[PDB]
């Protein structure tokens, strides 16, 4: 029945700034809307209810408002821990149903930070399988875009690595990123030197970490 | 359909008797889940709820600022008039004279 | 102190029935409304249904015909039954309490991911990511665990049974060409005390009842 449209899809603001999230309803039902905050990997958390009342644990910087057709969540002084997706919600009387908006993703801008880089040779346990994974870690950087390259005896690799990036850290708003090269144990012994080369907007000179045992 | 009101009720005006052994309870609802059905029961003095005794058919809160009149026929002697559900239940003691 | 805990199978083959249980603590499910809600990446949060014990139950018109709820108050549990599971029913399923006197849901379980698939459950292999001389950035050392070759999602990782959270990054899983998932969990710590502190990663893969603790030591 009722359809909630949230604006904007994504909000990207600096800490200390004011954030306003909109929830527009296709038709009026009640004047008592709810807001949920969902941090990475957590269940949604009741944030504001009955349009303006703070749920337990909700800080003072969160306020809600709205009349009948659109409602508003305000974050007065944005802080890094507020990185989350925020959903509005209303109950439909007839037919009876509880309905959610699609959420507004709030992202936290911060100063540029260069990655700290670490490299991990394959484990002895893994080596007595058939496979060797070498892991290169880019830790605590901002913003997201980065360039990881694998060199094996200085030959540039391609086709046997995969990457994964975290969501922004709830404390310092950085990203971390893993790149995993996967070789057979056969190919892993043919070479000695294994290097991960990292370039980033905060670096100005590519950073290589390597090892040469096994 | 309707949900059962899970919020708390307060007495708006005093319970009042009638010519035909019934009582008139006016309650104002404080929840925001209206429209909803008003939970109603007649717990005896043993704390155990009693069968029927409600004269109003399907009492409902439409608007939490609009009071809702309810008519009940309590038993003789000591009983409770119970409006609301579980933890947020208004438990009104009552005595009906002359059994 | 009201808390809810979903328990489910992770995997359900297509066309079979999904059975989940919610176990509540901190209050009795014999009063108030309690609901099932699911969240899918593509479609968002969707309310499934609710009950008030021995009174009534309401369901989402979209799912009414496939969905039933039962209640076992002697265990403070209630369950969801969803028949004819399709691939589009893959989602995180939550149980939750409906807010008394309100229109919202005031307490939520952590949720259980349900994957509709005909592939078989596979538990992960866990390998140390040891802090060597090539994992030191000045006074800081990184270490971790590699959690390889599992299906379906998810794996969870803690460190020292929850007592080590600062500096931990557990990466989103990658899908390998094999159809199996992989992830790493890493943590940064002082380089000076690698031989005096103890770092154990606790890997949990619920779909295969796999629990692995791996000691992570240097070399």
């Amino acid at each position: 029945e009722i359809v909630l449209t949230q604006s904007p899809a994504t909000l990207s603001l600096s800490p200390g700034q004011r954030a306003t999230l909109s929830c527009r309803a296709s038709q009026s039902v009640s004047n008592y809307f709810a807001w949920y905050q969902q941090k990475p990997g957590q269940a949604p958390r009741l944030l504001i209810y009955d349009t303006s009342k703070r749920a337990t644990g909700t800080p003072a910087r969160f306020s809600g408002s709205g009349s009948g057709t659109d409602f508003t969540l305000t974050i007065s002084s944005l802080e890094p821990e507020d990185f989350a997706v925020y959903y509005c919600q209303e109950r439909n009387n007839w037919p009876l149903t509880w309905t959610f908006g699609l959420g507004t993703k709030v992202e936290i801008k911060r100063t540029v930070a260069a990655p700290s880089v670490f490299i991990f040779p394959p484990s002895d346990e893994q080596l007595k399988s058939g496979t060797a994974s070498v892991v290169c870690l880019l830790n605590n950087f901002y913003p997201r875009e980065a360039k990881v390259q694998w060199k094996v005896d200085n030959a540039l690799q391609s086709g046997n690595s995969q990457e994964s990036v975290t969501e922004q850290d709830s404390k310092d708003s950085t990203y971390s990123l893993s790149s995993t090269l996967t070789l057979s144990k056969a190919d892993y012994e043919k070479h000695k030197v294994y290097a991960c080369e990292v370039t980033h907007q905060g670096l100005s000179s590519p950073v290589t970490k390597s090892f040469n045992r096994g | 359909s309707y949900v059962m009101c899970t919020g708390s009720f307060k007495l708006e005006k005093e319970v009042a008797e009638t010519q035909h052994g019934t009582v008139l309870v006016q309650v104002k609802y404080e929840g925001t889940d209206a429209p909803c059905k008003i939970p109603f029961s007649s717990q005896d003095e043993k704390g155990v709820t009693q069968n029927g005794r409600l004269i109003t058919a399907n009492p409902i809160v439409t608007d939490k600022e609009k009071p809702v009149n309810i008519e009940a026929e309590p038993p003789f002697g000591e009983s409770y008039i119970v409006v609301g559900a579980g933890e947020k239940a208004l438990k009104l003691s009552w005595f009906k004279k002359g059994s | 102190q009201v808390q809810l805990q979903e328990s489910g199978p992770g995997l359900v083959k297509p066309s079979e029935t999904l059975s989940l249980t919610c176990t509540v603590s901190g209050g009795s499910i014999d009063t108030y409304y309690w609901s099932w809600i699911r969240q899918t990446p593509g479609k968002g949060l969707e309310w499934i249904g609710c009950f008030y014990y021995s009174v009534d139950n309401h369901f989402n018109p979209s799912l009414e015909s496939r969905v039933t709820i039962s209640v076992d108050t002697s265990k403070n549990q209630f369950s969801l039954k969803m028949t004819s599971m399709t691939a589009s029913d893959t989602a995180v399923y939550y149980c939750a309490r409906n807010q008394p006197g309100g229109r919202a849901f005031d307490y939520w379980g952590p949720g259980t991911l349900v994957t509709v698939s005909s592939a078989s459950t596979k538990g992960p292999s866990v390998f140390p990511l040891a802090p060597s001389s090539k994992s030191t950035s000045g006074g800081t050392a990184a270490l971790g665990c590699l959690v390889k070759d599992y299906f379906p999602e998810p794996v969870t990782v803690s460190w020292n049974s929850g007592a080590l959270t600062s500096g931990v990054h557990t990466f989103p899983a990658v899908l390998q060409s094999s159809g199996l998932y992989s992830l790493s969990s890493v943590v940064t710590v002082p380089s000076s005390s690698l031989g005096t502190q103890t770092y154990i990663c606790n890997v949990n893969h619920k779909p295969s009842n796999t629990k692995v603790d791996k000691r992570v030591e240097p070399k």
